[PDB]
């Protein structure tokens, strides 16, 4: 896994 | 307008005669609208909810539980009032009885299953697992019910006993665990077909995914009621979503598929072993994060020169003799073009290979985990440039022809069909706006988002010019370099 965590 | 009862009178004298079938497409929002306070509008909404929950348990009960599943009391929100109202509607639908409580028990069992997760990895024939799984091996033996993930056809009368109910569930859980918790559970079927249910314990925005899938289904309807947008048989493919809870929902693990991200990592090694691995690319770009524009473009050009495209080989040597291969290739081109145009229109977020599933024997693409929407990414702590997913491997997979031909034609037909039925679309997006369920990552980014939607569909620029500029902006290496690590 490596995609951006899309976190707030 | 939900203030004066006089308006509501002349409409409650009509909607009570409306068939329940008409109220299902918007029942997510409508379900979000009910409340426990007593008003004539509230009375009409309660009647609508009872009508759909009694006549068609299947298409409404999962939403009903989704809005009643987890709702705290101390914190004050319209979610709590809608929970009280939806619980009252559930009790009303259960008084009249066996099927309602059967579906409630099925949802509770599915959410409890999704709650827990062990650590393992399995594939191929045969497997056994699961603690406390007696309920899943005798479902129809106890409660004759369908597994929650078939597209049950809507019937005008409403009550049918011909729906297939499945009791035998395979003991295998080929669970593969990504971020957070994923469990896969495959059950048999009354007709004799197995359905795979992907339950997620991680806080994936499954409710946003569900409303997005509703928008996708209505878009399939729009493409259906037209000449050009249906001779192609184009359709933004939808995978059924049944979110019992936002954090612990369950979706339909689509029939046999290999996700794009999990694919072409083995194909990259097998087809091009000499070229660099993803490790060299990844954190090399990692070194690129703090560099300037020219350095970023230079290192990206180097790594993209190293790693030649490889996804073009999936459609070869896998499906069949050429006619099936070409039908699959055009299916992939059309589905990915429609999905990309729609995601650009609605500002869909993450578009990595881990969120893309290629069918196989058909080729239609299925975008998964569309939690970020309405232009949510780009504006990430780490910024992006591309509007929709278009790498070099993806355009390699569209065929020898790049994105100029069937892809661009499908995209432009999609654009013109979406513009022609704009008014209905922005109506749908408006009813999304006024409910507090869709994520738009008082005044909200949703308003500017739909304004940008209208601008993207604005007729000021010719549709052909718009598709050309979209293809250029999503194919140019200068934009692609800044996107993120990988994305070759
Ligand atoms: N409809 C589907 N078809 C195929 N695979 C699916 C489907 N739904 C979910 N999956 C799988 O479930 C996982 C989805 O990713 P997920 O578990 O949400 O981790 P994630 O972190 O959110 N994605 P990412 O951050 O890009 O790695 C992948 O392993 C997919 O293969």
């Amino acid at each position: 896994v490596s995609t951006q965590e899309l976190y707030s | 307008n939900s203030h004066l009862d006089e308006l509501n009178n002349s409409l409650q004298h009509y909607l009570q005669n409306l068939p329940c079938k008409k109220f299902i497409p918007v029942f997510y929002q409508l379900a979000a609208r009910l409340m426990n306070e007593n008003s004539k509008f509230q009375q009409s909404l309660t009647s609508i909810c009872y009508n759909v929950g009694r006549n068609h348990p299947y298409h409404s009960l999962h939403v009903l539980f989704s809005l009643v599943s987890n709702v705290p009391e101390i914190e004050n929100l319209d979610a709590g009032s809608r929970y009280r109202a939806v619980k009252k509607i559930l009790d009303l639908l259960k008084v009249n009885s066996n099927l309602v409580t059967k579906l409630l028990c099925s949802f509770e069992n599915y959410v409890s299953l999704a709650e827990w997760n062990p650590r393992s990895k399995v594939d191929s024939t045969s497997f056994s697992r699961f603690p406390g799984y007696k309920w899943f091996l005798k479902d129809a033996a106890n409660y004759g019910l369908p597994p929650i993930t078939m597209n049950v056809k809507v019937n005008d009368t409403g009550d049918y006993s011909n729906i297939p109910t499945v009791s035998s569930f395979d003991d295998t859980i080929h669970f593969a665990s990504g971020i957070n918790a994923p469990k896969v559970i495959t059950c048999l079927g009354s007709n004799g077909h197995t359905y795979k249910q992907l339950v997620k314990g991680g806080n994936d925005d499954l409710r946003q995914d569900a409303v997005m899938e509703q928008v996708f289904e209505q878009v399939n309807g729009f493409l259906r009621s037209y000449r050009k947008t249906s001779q192609r048989n184009l359709s933004m493919r939808t995978y059924k979503v049944i979110p019992l809870a936002l954090k612990t929902g369950v979706i339909e693990w689509v029939q046999d598929t290999i996700p794009l991200g999990e694919y072409l990592d083995s194909a990259h090694k097998v087809y091009h072993p000499k070229e660099w691995s993803l490790s060299t690319c990844r954190k090399l770009i990692a070194e690129k994060q703090m560099e300037d524009l020219e350095t970023r473009l230079k290192v990206y050009d180097l790594v993209c020169r190293h790693y030649r495209p490889v996804f073009r080989h999936f459609f070869l040597e896998s499906y069949a003799d050429p006619v099936q291969w070409f039908t699959t290739q055009t299916n992939y081109a059309r589905s990915t073009a429609v999905a990309s145009v729609l995601g650009h229109v609605l500002g869909l977020g993450d578009r990595h290979g881990q969120n893309i599933l290629i069918d196989k024997t058909s080729g239609e693409v299925i975008h998964i985990d569309l939690g970020i929407a309405f232009e949510q990414g780009k504006k990430l702590p780490v910024p992006e440039c591309v509007p929709f997913r278009l790498t070099r491997d993806v355009v390699d997979g569209m065929g020898i022809t790049g994105v100029e031909g069937v892809f661009r034609r499908c995209m432009e037909f999609t654009l013109e069909t979406l513009r022609r039925e704009e008014d209905s679309l922005l109506s749908v997006l408006e009813v999304l706006r006024y409910d507090p369920l869709f994520s738009w990552l008082g005044e909200s980014e949703a308003e500017r988002a739909i304004l940008k939607v209208r601008q993207k569909l604005s007729s000021t620029l010719s549709v052909e010019a718009s598709v050309g500029e979209l293809i250029r902006i999503a194919q140019d290496p200068s934009y692609l370099a800044l996107m993120f690590c990988g994305w070759s």
